[PDB]
């Protein structure tokens, strides 16, 4: 980044030394905890469970939301919704996320399986098959309300519950700001790689912001305070990144706690 | 905790970021930061004051910039721990001093109890956890038709080997039999779907 | 190209340079789109791979065997497989997917196993049970076990101050 | 050996490291420089009547 196989800059970059292992360092424990942050929200589940094919659920239409086989990846059409709406050569690169998302589509498919036919006791121990019906009596109970309405009113709730989905698929296909979220992270992310390569691009107090043009124009022992102003700019600019980055992972992070404490509560229980 | 190590890697990991920084602040004392020398004492012998100041500044403005960076470093890594100190916190009053029923929360299973220990700079939870070992599969129905009237377990499942029917708990098995106090009456025995006699 | 210094893949260009555009330019003020000098025609630009090199190995007391990644890089360019997240040399790939130890990554991880030797594959997310549902069966646990588990939390970091003139 | 560098102090443990950077080096270095100035009649001024 600070300089395209110039081997005055790698010199005089020696005489900084560690001002960019550490930033490396910095990065890839970022990384790191990406990682950490996606094993903390879907593996939760230990053993991949499979919903059986026999959708008796009581009406609970749950087509729109169990994996669709003909896919080629096995995602659910909420999910492939939400993948429709959410849409380089100087040292700035992408290392690829551990979990694929295909990966990551069989994690969620395992925790639907589970809070479909065992509930939530899968997330306590083994998972435990019971009728869909009596689990949502208990959640019921667990609300306040008693057995008998849910029982009483099985087919009245089916009907909600689809009409309620449905209203969720028109809802995530028409506005794509449902997911905005999202895509703002991403946004950010560019940005911050974007204004990177445009900081190449300043002089930083010297001639130009190429050191082959400032090598070609300048002797060696002035191209190198030169070089030293650019050297500054440029490791200056990879230190606020990497700090914006720092704080930005930070609150995803937070975020991802969030989730996590989610995908346990509410998903598990 | 005896033979692997590794159960308190966290921790280990928090001291040595922390080393790690104060060492990198360290050998940035070494670097050049585009002066001659990184011994102020060798600038001044060698340059005169005059270009001596110059050479000085430069090397100010490296130091005072690893220390910015390096407090910055810290500031964001003080930030994390206040974020698992607070987590902690909810914890140590949550399960600790009293019973999580959140789920997951507090140990895979149902939290019976914790036991904090201290730890150098940490702390470490004894999450006491309740979790069903052995599975029996049984014959089950959301309400009994007795009379024509639906019978509801008031607190429990509706359970059957295979024979005779009995109100169970959701997480042990007691089969008792069904009387009438275990069970509350609701509606007729059609509206039910899945209704048993 | 005129004094202009660059290296990368020299491929051609159907980049309408009009007579005036003899070199584009990039974000980062690098030139993306060339053209001749001698004998007027344009080509396009593309640097060639650069990437990381990352080392895969089981401990040391373990074994000395070693499984270098090289990221961003197919080894078309410098016992070899090709993954996503680059391709691995030194590893043959079982098709048996284990649960898995090494992250290599894009899904692939890589384990010491036999004739020891490092093997690569795909995460298995976890043993496929299927769990018997039914509209009227339910699952009762008879008999249970207390386990009490270790949770490690870093509470305090190293007070340190720094004296800034000294 | 790289990657016992790369953690500067000790023998290696289980897990992956990234230690360098390959890269695809230039096979070599084309020069194109042109004739500078399009056209002169020097086949006049030589071969003139
Ligand atoms: C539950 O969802 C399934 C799948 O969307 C519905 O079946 C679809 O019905 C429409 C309209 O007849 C057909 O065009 C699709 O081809 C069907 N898909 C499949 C996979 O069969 C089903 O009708 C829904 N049931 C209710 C009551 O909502
Ligand atoms: C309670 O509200 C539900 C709707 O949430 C009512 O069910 C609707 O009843 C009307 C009239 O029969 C139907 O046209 C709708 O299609 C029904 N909706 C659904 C989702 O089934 C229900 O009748 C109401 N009950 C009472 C006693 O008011
Ligand atoms: C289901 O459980 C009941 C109660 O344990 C079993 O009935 C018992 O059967 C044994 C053996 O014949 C008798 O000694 C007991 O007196 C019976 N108890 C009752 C409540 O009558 C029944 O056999 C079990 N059914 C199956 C298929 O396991
Ligand atoms: C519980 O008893 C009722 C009433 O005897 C059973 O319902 C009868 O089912 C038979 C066979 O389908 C019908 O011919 C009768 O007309 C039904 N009677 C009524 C009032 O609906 C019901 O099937 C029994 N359930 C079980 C599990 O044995």
């Amino acid at each position: 980044y600070i300089c395209g196989d110039s081997t005055e800059c790698s010199n005089l970059l020696l005489q900084y030394g560690s001002f960019c292992t550490q930033l490396n360092r910095a990065l890839t424990g970022i990384a790191v905890e990406q990682d950490k942050n996606t094993q903390e929200v879907f593996a939760q589940v230990k053993q991949i469970y499979k919903t059986p094919p026999i959708k008796d659920f009581g009406g609970f239409n749950f087509s729109q939301i169990l994996p669709d086989p003909s896919k080629p990846s096995k995602r659910s059409f909420i999910e492939d919704l939400l993948f429709n709406k959410v849409t380089k050569f100087n040292g700035l690169t992408v290392l690829p996320p551990l979990l694929t998302d295909e990966m990551i589509a069989q994690y969620t498919s395992a925790l639907l399986a589970g809070t479909i036919t065992s509930g939530w006791t899968f997330g306590a121990g083994a998972a435990l098959q019971i009728p869909f019906a009596m689990q949502m009596a208990y959640r019921f109970n667990g609300i306040g309300v008693t057995q008998n309405v849910l029982y009483e009113n099985q087919k009245l709730i089916a009907n909600q519950f689809n009409s309620a989905i449905g209203k969720i698929q028109d809802s995530l296909s028409s506005t794509a700001s449902a997911l905005g979220k999202l895509q703002d992270v991403v946004n950010q992310n560019a940005q911050a790689l974007n204004t990177l390569v445009k900081q190449l691009s300043s002089n930083f107090g010297a001639i130009s912001s190429v050191l082959n043009d400032i090598l070609s124009r300048l002797d060696p022992p002035e191209a190198e305070v030169q070089i030293d102003r650019l050297i500054t700019g440029r490791l200056q600019s990879l230190q606020t990144y990497v700090t914006q980055q720092l704080i930005r992972a930070a609150e995803i992070r937070a975020s991802a706690n969030l989730a996590a404490t989610k995908m346990s509560e509410c998903v598990l229980g | 905790l005896s033979s692997t190590a590794s159960a308190l890697g966290k921790l280990q990991d928090v001291v040595n970021q922390n080393a790690q920084a104060l060492n990198t602040l360290v050998k940035q004392l070494s670097s050049n930061f585009g002066a001659i020398s990184s011994v102020l004492n060798d600038i001044l012998s060698r340059l005169d004051p005059p270009e001596a100041e110059v050479q000085i500044d430069r090397l100010i403005t490296g130091r005072l910039q690893s220390l910015q960076t390096y407090v910055t470093q810290q500031l964001i890594r003080a930030a994390e721990i206040r974020a698992s100190a607070n987590l902690a916190a909810t914890k140590m009053s949550e399960c600790v001093l009293g019973q999580s029923k959140r789920v997951d929360f507090c140990g895979k299973g149902y939290h019976l109890m914790s036991f904090p220990q201290s730890a150098p700079h940490g702390v470490v939870f004894l999450h006491v956890t309740y979790v069903p070992a052995q599975e029996k599969n049984f014959t089950t129905a959301p309400a009994i038709c007795h009379d024509g009237k639906a019978h509801f377990p008031r607190e429990g499942v509706f359970v059957s080997n295979g024979t005779h029917w009995f109100v169970t708990q959701r997480n042990f098995y007691e089969p008792q039999i069904i009387t009438t106090d275990n069970t509350f009456v609701s509606g007729n025995c059609d509206v039910v779907i899945g209704i048993v006699n | 190209f005129n004094g202009l210094t660059g290296t990368g893949v020299l491929t051609e260009s159907n980049k309408k340079f009009l007579p005036f555009q003899q070199f584009g330019r990039d974000i980062a003020d690098t030139t993306d789109a060339v053209r001749d000098p001698q004998t007027l025609e344009i080509l396009d630009i593309t640097p060639c791979s650069f990437g990381g090199v990352s080392v895969i190995t089981p401990g040391t007391n373990t074994s000395n065997q070693v499984a270098v990644l090289y990221q961003d890089v197919n080894c078309t360019e410098v016992n070899v497989f090709q993954t996503r997240a680059g391709c691995l040399i030194g590893a043959e790939h079982v098709n048996n997917s284990y649960e898995c130890d090494i992250p290599i990554g894009a899904g692939i991880c890589a384990s010491y196993q036999t004739s020891q030797s490092i093997i690569a594959y795909t995460m298995s997310l976890g043993a496929e049970n299927s769990v018997a549902y039914s509209n009227n069966s339910i699952a009762i646990p008879t008999n249970f076990t207390i386990s009490v588990t270790t949770e490690i939390l870093p509470v305090s970091m190293t007070k340190t101050s720094v004296d800034c003139t000294m | 050996s790289e990657t016992k560098c790369t953690l500067k102090s000790f023998t290696v443990e289980k897990g992956i490291y990234q230690t360098s950077n390959f890269r695809v080096q230039p096979t070599e270095s084309i020069v194109r420089f042109p004739n500078i100035t399009n056209l002169c009649p020097f086949g006049e001024v030589f071969n003139a009547t």
